[PDB]
């Protein structure tokens, strides 16, 4: 195909990373530009997470042939251009999380906590029920430590803070059904979920776990692909199966549906988050296709830009 | 040119992101030594405490 | 611009800084505290081997 | 009003504090790096570390900023004081390492952590120190501290990586220590006595005396010795602003091989530029001179500026 196996935003959407059959590549998200384009002869790269607008990256390799060994996480160092520490395990990494001081890496199984340091030390292992998406929410602020992650009960999230860890966590039965998709805020205060039902979205505080919005998509039911809020939280944009976008306003109590949509032509699945512009939600989608779209008062919405980013 | 100025600021940023994962790594090394320590005073304690 | 580009490095020199400041503070506050806990261990222990 | 001026490191900076705050000027070619203004007050010292953001300020003047028993670590990309450690004592000088803070009072010198929250690791008694004489090497793989002793004429050199040594006392001169400069290698230090007639330069491992060099028969004060990158060479000055030029290895030429009087006469401090055979002086009056001497040991005078005034 184009040979594009994973796209992922960084912390504050600024950035999007993509892992390659032959590497990896960040751009960036609004205006669109390619930033940095690593190539590997020896084969791609499944997973990376960038530290918001750091030098570093969180490698893992995958594809037909892995650049890395997929039980391995190779922090990458962009200055650099080398991996400066490796950490290995006994089963395949799903996905990791960065903060500034800890590496969080997700397994299907556990969740486990690092030091970022030349040798990094286990802090904590957390259980979780079966999580083969990788399902797994860092705070990267430095005054919220926040670790959010599938329960072992079936639509359970599980929250720990990180820096209070003899604290009990706080356990939210968000969902009767099996988790799809978690979203933190950027102040890491909110909490959305969705189930594999896909119908309702539910915003959660997450010092308390109290339902603070419920949002219905939809009553059919939706494999959720993706959830953002905006910079102040006020909007979240949802990604469903089929390319629709769906936004919505959240902490209003003047919202319960979405006040815009639209669907991606080409109908690939596709992740979301919002542009520079407090009306603009950004679609990178699995074929390649980039889309902006501008939404107005009413609800209709207006593409702006489109592009294909693997073509840069 | 101004672009020299963009030429030593990376290297200060590189050398500083080094500092600063070496501080880290000697920091956690020693709160883990700490914790070790913590255990075996309050191990010995409690345990010839018994003893009187 | 170019000058963009000097005033994003600069602010991160700056929070980098702060940081090596943070763990350099962070790590002699708990150098000094294990001392305190070393001595604390060879005292109990001379102790303890008395009884 | 110039109240304080002082090289960086490598001289490659000076710094200037003043009734109004302070500036970082380049040393060679002079330009004007830094300007930060303060309305409430002066500076007394300035204390660089190379180039980096931190700067070491301590008050100063008729209504100094800060009060003069405090030392404040100036963040100059955050344009604020982010550590403060205060005293019983006046602050005479602070010298900074990345790892410590030196502080020279009148009478002791004090080491500490350079963190938010300062320890006092060391404590060395000097004689009376009015001058804050103190020399500490900036390189990471040399900690050598360096100051007067206890007895009069003594020099005290400290490794602060090994505190647990002895220190290595220098019987350097017969009567009080006026002037102390380490080469950029700290692996040498010159040193005059209040008669001035005399700089003496000693190994900083064992002790001994390289050299002794003469000024001159009768008596002067000394303001500033420096030398040169691959210490070769030392510059001195002495009242009436002349500046005397040393042959540093070699023991055959013990006196000035050239030397030139600064046109002003003021009292001032000398550095070398960075062409060999530049030297530098930054005088009280805020003048500044660059001579360009040749093997001859002809000098001729190639830049005048008042540094204050750009």
């Amino acid at each position: 195909g184009n040979g594009l196996l994973y796209a992922g935003f960084n912390q504050d959407h600024g950035c999007f990373a993509c892992g390659m059959e032959n590497g990896f590549r960040v751009y960036n998200t609004d205006p669109l530009k390619e930033k940095e384009k690593q190539e590997f002869l020896e084969g791609g790269v499944g997973h990376v997470e960038m530290l918001f607008r750091c030098n570093y990256l969180a490698l893992v390799g995958g594809g037909k042939k892995p650049k890395y060994p997929p039980n391995k996480v190779m922090i990458w160092d962009d200055l650099k251009k080398k991996t400066v520490i490796e950490i290995e395990f006994s089963t395949e990494v799903k996905a990791v999380k960065l903060r500034r001081d800890r590496i969080v890496v997700v397994l299907d199984s556990m969740i486990k906590v690092f030091t970022f340091t030349h040798n990094p030390h286990q802090l904590h292992v957390f259980e979780t029920c079966y999580n083969p998406k990788g399902l797994c929410v860092l705070c990267p602020n430095s005054n919220n430590s926040l670790l959010a992650f599938p329960g072992t009960h079936t639509g359970h999230v599980q929250l720990v803070d990180l820096a209070s860890t003899e604290k009990p966590p706080v356990d939210i039965p968000a969902h009767e059904g099996v988790l799809s998709c978690i979203a933190l805020n950027l102040q890491g205060t909110r909490i959305a979920t969705a189930s594999e039902k896909g119908t309702l979205i539910r915003i959660f505080d997450t010092s308390s776990g109290h339902l603070i919005q419920e949002l219905r998509r939809g009553s059919q039911a939706a494999n959720i692909y993706c959830i953002n809020f905006n910079q102040d939280a006020s909007l979240i944009c949802v990604s469903s199966d089929h390319g629709t976008v769906h936004i919505f306003a959240a902490e209003d109590p003047k919202s319960k549906w979405s006040f815009s949509k639209f669907q991606v032509p080409s109908g690939s699945p596709c992740i979301c988050a919002f542009g520079t512009e407090p009306n603009a939600v950004i679609a990178i989608c699995a074929d390649g296709s980039y889309y902006k779209f501008l939404f107005n008062p009413k609800g209709e919405c207006i593409r702006d830009v489109y592009a294909q980013f693997l073509e840069m | 040119m101004n672009e020299a100025k963009i030429a030593e600021c990376l290297q200060t940023i590189s050398d500083l992101e080094t500092e600063c994962l070496d501080l880290r790594t000697k920091l956690c090394d020693l709160e883990r030594a700490n914790q070790t320590l913590k255990d075996e005073y309050d191990a010995l304690q409690i345990t010839f405490t018994a003893l009187e």
